[PDB]
RNA sequence: ACCUUAAGAUAUCAGAGGAAAGUCCUACUGAUCAAACAUGCGCUUCCAAUAGUAGAAGGACGUUAAGCAUUUAUCAUUGAACUGUUCAUUGAAGUCAUUGAUGCAAACUCCUUGGUCACACACACAUACGGCGCGGAAGGCGUG
RNA sequence: UUGGGGCCCUUUGUUUCUUCUGCCUGGAGAAGUUUGACACCAAAUUCAAAUUGGUGUUAGGGGAGCUGGGGCCUUUCAAAAAAAUUUUGGAAGGUCUUGGUAGGAACGGGUGGAUCUUAUAAUUUUUGAUUUAU
């Protein structure tokens, strides 16, 4: 799948998600896995009635995820072009 | 190997 | 060390430690008693079960709990 | 805007959807990719229906006029699980003949760098 | 510039939800049951449909397995070439449909003497059904020209290929 | 079967550290750098303008254009356009890569000064930070240092001028310093 | 037996797969529904969202969705103290299977 | 057997799409995902009104079917004409096929008669 | 299929929010492909009483499991 | 230093032939389907003043603006007066906002977008309206 | 070749196909056009040059040939209702138009990607806990 990969992409770099509860995360993005796991480092978390508060990590199940916004420099990468060239991979 | 279900198998059959 | 969820279930069966297993909401009951057997999907099989809504339940007798609605399983 | 009867969801790729979600909110993004049917959109825009609004889309001036919050975000990959429905609202910026111009051009430039990649690496 | 790049965008602002809480979010409870209906309204639906229709696409597939059923006891269903026992005589497999009884009796006795032959035809036609049964006057003569028209790519059949091998009698 | 698609090498198909250990390395961590150095360049360099519809301008449009003036147009050569070009698009890199930092040299010596502008002992991003300079450590105290202008400090940097516009300063100071 | 019904599903073989699926549908739960088909009588098929559909079953399937014609839906909406018998006949109904609870074959 | 091939046969027939929302959608049916991934065309979504005065209606459905952009702002019902709407295949409740086909001839699985013969 | 990356938070004190109301704390001990997890001396924050010696949580009722620690 | 793999398939039915029952195949043959490419329909919708200083579509995360109308700003303990009300004290949490939020409505300013094409400055029309200039955009249908 | 009229030059790096020369009393000159050239980005050797690694650009219009398709006309041939008439099929020629013009065919595999079936209706997406309910 393309947006897995390019949330795999995203790495390093801040990006926001909402939940399925309501609440929204954004911080640096440390690890994500296959299945939309994602590990956010400095996290800003705003509960659904307007609070806001702060924590070091957070690991959100990627089921209860919504969607993910990374940075928009993330448009031109090279995994979001069509036509692609391949070096004939190896025996 | 399919869904992790199998997996779960292959740990749970040895751990009975 | 690390210990499984499966193998943490494996040690309550085998030490018959009563467990007082939290189903999840709007159903807004809890299951009290002892653990005889554990599936690969959470699914347990319960003796002596006890009912508690959320003190003046009935009992049940023994019961498959279907792993589906599990959340916690806590001693 | 017309769209084709035979058009997939592989046929409206940079075409300005409109998805629906669960919970009554909208995307208005250009698509540019999808797989589970979780999609990416390029400048969507959430908006939805405020509570103490919605009380004049039920049956009863003449026209409603709603005022919809709407949040600006960009470049989100969405989750198949919560998508709804989706609609188009509006056609790429380029024509057709445009885009098939680009595809064979960007075709013909990746088989020459191709070719001469392989020429240089084998020497 | 590692990442004066990538400057992300403003934070989200924050709106009201216009959902249910994900505490209170729940299917329909209070589903009633299913014995009240039973008593009045199924009267009702059985009086006023009597009979269903006909269940017709069961037909094509009840009817293919007959085939299946109908075909195996059939062909099991049964019981000039009653000759003396196979130690000397000679058979031969796979021969020609249209082939006759003289050309399979000479072409035995191109390597191999013969001393009675009979050619078994299917009970349809008077065709030879690729079958020809025919004696020999040495067994080990018999063996070994059947070894050698079973090695050498089968015999040669008119419109076929025809191997050799024991009669299996 | 997965390879990267920066640096071009087909990798024998992984899913764990395999692909956090072809992340984190050199080849794939400077050849993603360059790479989206490139394509920010562009968008930066981008000069298509919007899309021309003339239309056919009237008498009395025309009459009042064409009574006032004509106007002549500066030209440069070639290699004159290309270095005014190459000097424009230098400026633009620095000063946009410019940032002040005057607050935090002129409170250099403030009391809490270790435990704000380090940024190393910072309170909200000190968790990054805390293989590979004389760091300034949290347990300062103000004791030392008890009189800053004991010839520790210098003078304050004087204010930058553009150097295209450098024969606008006044000739002379008011006052003869030495 | 009871070793290839335990038996993992990526482990037997095609031909074995078509003969569970084909036992499951004959000796099984969903037996009842391929009995209520064949000899036509009516189900009364209790929804998820409080709908009761009284219909007959013309094909069904492993999911428990199944296609049914003479339907005729049954459903009551309240609030408070007042209530209301509302009912609607469709000729011919595809029904998704996530939705069904109980199954009811007429005696 | 699996009736998603069944509903694959219809492939330009008028359908009656019962969302799990509450709304119903009404137009020509184009092809079907293996997943039941609905796509129509010629489409008029509507919301049924419950008829009865206190209850009102779903709220998060009256949103859904404005925010599609084809509400007609003087109809008096929630109705949106629009084309093509892509459905997802798990919000589908029920579909009403319409009367006049033949279910004798669509529901032969092609591909179970094919292995039994092969059996 | 792939082990979720948490081998960074054994041993170590967490707070995850059981469905959407209730917010556990205790300390991890293992974890499953589910993210199934099992915790010891929980304490269901809300005064607060404690759980058990030794709960599982079901990773389907899972949604945040911040970190109240060095990490 | 960690990693070396889910397996299958590539239009479909019907008819003739070849290697009792399938089984496979046919630069075989019909019918259906799908894709590409040509090619058409009196097909359907849309394509901006200059004879003028305009207008259409969509925005504004724009101003007037503290606009005009409503509505909000903790909980427990103890003492004191009081016929619930007021003042102080300890503890507990506590998104910012009150120039906010919400309801209503209007003016103004500005951005992006387009054939700002050609011939015309014209008395039409009941079968209601030559759809009888060249292109472009988007679909519908047909043929090869 | 020279002059006149109209319109355009925001073509804003003054035609934007590239380089080099050059321009408002002007719209110009030379060389070049894909296994090549040109523009730009990043580094470190301790300025520049050097190299290695990357991202792009190589265009718009018109014509001659050569060629794919349609419409219409002529001739010739075959079948049915015949050497007179028509319709159907094919060959050749004429006219008008519309499109293409550097790759294409055949074979091949421990070749990539799409679609489809089965594992797969058992907690991480599609076989139901978001119609707010009693």
């Amino acid at each position: 799948g393309i947006p897995v990969k390019l949330l795999n992409e995203a790495q390093g770099h801040i990006v926001s998600l909402e939940l399925t509860t309501g609440a929204t995360y954004r911080g640096k993005l440390v690890e994500s896995e296959d299945s939309m796991n994602v590990q956010l480092r400095d996290v800003i978390a705003t509960e659904p009635q307007g609070a806001v508060t702060h924590m070091d990590q957070i690991f959100v199940r990627g089921s209860q995820i919504k969607f993910i916004v990374v940075p928009d420099l993330l448009k031109n990468a090279p995994l979001f072009k069509k036509n692609s060239s391949r070096p004939m991979p190896p025996i | 190997m399919s869904t992790p279900a199998a997996e779960q198998r292959k740990l749970v059959e040895q751990l009975m | 060390a690390m210990v499984p969820p499966i193998n943490c279930i494996f040690n309550f069966l085998q030490q018959q430690t009563p467990v007082t297993i939290w189903l999840f909401e709007q159903i807004g009951i809890r299951i009290k008693g002892k653990i005889v057997g554990f599936d690969e999907f959470m699914n347990v099989v319960i003796d002596e079960a006890v009912e508690i809504p959320v003190e003046k339940g009935t009992p049940l007798g023994k019961i498959l709990l279907k792993g589906d609605n599990i959340t916690l399983i806590t001693s | 805007i017309q769209v084709a009867h035979s058009s997939r969801l592989a046929n409206l790729i940079d075409y300005k959807l409109r998805v629906l979600t669960q919970d009554g909110r909208v995307y208005i993004g250009q698509l540019m990719a999808f797989d589970h049917m979780n999609l990416v959109l390029n400048e969507c825009i959430e908006e939805r229906v405020p509570k103490t609004q919605l009380d004049k889309l039920r049956p009863r001036g003449t026209t409603l006029n709603i005022k919809v919050e709407k949040r600006v975000l960009g470049l989100t990959i969405l989750r198949g699980e919560q998508i709804l429905s989706t609609v188009v609202e509006d056609k790429p910026l380029l024509s057709k003949k445009e885009r098939l111009v680009r595809d064979k051009k960007e075709k013909k430039q990746a088989q020459k760098q191709t070719k001469l990649r392989k020429e240089k690496e084998k020497k | 510039d590692v990442s004066r790049l990538f400057k992300p965008r403003p934070p989200l602002s924050y709106k009201r939800p216009t959902d249910y809480p994900y505490a209170k979010r729940q299917t329909n409870p209070n589903i009633t049951g299913v014995a009240n209906l039973l008593s009045t309204s199924l009267k009702h639906y059985m009086e006023e449909f009597p009979e269903g229709s006909p269940n017709n696409h069961l037909q094509r597939y009840e009817d293919i397995k007959l085939s299946k059923i109908k075909n195996a006891q059939l062909l099991d269903r049964r019981l000039h070439i009653k000759d003396t026992d196979p130690y000397r005589t000679i058979f031969i497999g796979r021969l020609p449909y249209d082939l006759d009884e003289i050309e399979l009796q000479k072409y035995f006795v191109k390597f191999g003497e013969i001393e009675k032959i009979r050619i078994v035809k299917d009970k349809i036609t008077q065709k030879s059904k690729g079958y020809a049964f025919i004696v020999f006057k040495d067994p080990i003569s018999s063996k070994m020209a059947f070894k050698e028209i079973g090695v050498h790519r089968g015999i040669q059949i008119k419109d076929r290929i025809c191997i050799v091998d024991i009669e299996r009698g | 079967k997965f390879y990267c698609d920066y640096c071009d090498t087909y990798l024998t198909h992984d899913s764990p550290s395999v692909r956090k250990t072809h992340c984190s390395g050199r080849k794939h961590k400077e050849n993603v750098k360059d790479y989206y150095r490139n394509k920010a360049r562009d968008i930066i360099n981008k000069h298509n303008h919007k899309r021309r519809h003339i239309g056919k301008r009237g008498r009395k449009e025309r009459e009042n254009s064409s009574q006032n003036e004509t106007l002549k147009v500066t030209c440069l050569s070639n290699k004159e356009k290309r270095h005014i070009m190459h000097v424009k698009k230098m400026n633009q890199k620095e000063l946009a890569q410019t940032s002040i930092d005057t607050l935090k040299l002129l409170y250099d010596g403030s009391p809490g000064y270790s435990k704000v502008f380090v940024d190393a002992n910072r309170f909200d991003i000190g968790d990054l930070v805390k293989r590979a300079q004389t760091s300034r450590s949290r347990d300062e105290t103000c004791e030392s240092n008890p009189f800053p202008r004991l010839n520790n400090p210098k003078k304050l940097e004087p204010p930058k001028i553009l150097s295209q516009w450098s024969n606008t300063i006044p000739k002379t100071s008011i006052f003869y310093s030495v | 037996s009871s070793q290839i019904i335990d038996r993992p599903k990526h482990e037997l073989s095609r031909a074995e797969l078509e003969e569970l699926e084909e036992f499951e549908f004959k000796h099984g739960p969903m037996s009842l529904i391929n009995d209520a088909m064949v000899t036509r009588t009516p189900v009364i098929i209790s929804l998820r969202n409080n709908h009761k559909i009284i219909a007959r079953v013309k094909a069904f399937d492993r999911h428990c969705n199944m296609v049914l014609e003479n339907v005729k839906e049954l459903w009551t909406e309240k609030k408070g103290k007042n209530v209301i018998n509302r009912e609607r006949f469709i000729s011919k109904l595809f029904l998704r299977g996530d939705s069904v609870i109980v199954v009811l074959k007429t005696p | 057997m699996k009736l998603v091939n069944f509903l694959k046969k219809l492939r330009n027939e008028q359908v009656t799409i019962e969302l799990k929302n509450g709304t119903t959608v009404w137009g020509t049916l184009q092809s079907v995902s293996p997943q039941m991934n609905a796509i129509l065309t010629d489409v008029k979504l509507t919301l049924p009104q419950p008829r009865l005065n206190k209850l009102n209606s779903n709220g998060i459905a009256m949103a859904s079917l404005y925010l599609t952009g084809g509400q007609q702002p003087t109809a008096s019902d929630n109705i949106a004409s629009l084309q093509y709407i892509n459905i997802r295949g798990n919000t589908i409740r029920q579909i009403i096929l319409p009367d006049s086909l033949n279910l004798d001839s669509l529901l032969v699985d092609q591909k179970q008669l094919n292995s039994l013969r092969r059996s | 299929v792939s082990t979720p990356e948490l081998k960074k938070y054994m041993d170590k004190k967490i707070l995850l929010n059981i469905n959407g109301s209730r917010k556990v704390a205790g300390i991890l001990r293992g974890y499953d492909i589910f993210l199934n997890v099992v915790l010891d001396d929980a304490m269901e924050i809300n005064n607060n009483h404690q759980l058990g010696l030794q709960t599982v949580i079901r990773g389907n009722s899972i949604i945040s499991l911040e970190a109240l620690d060095a990490i």
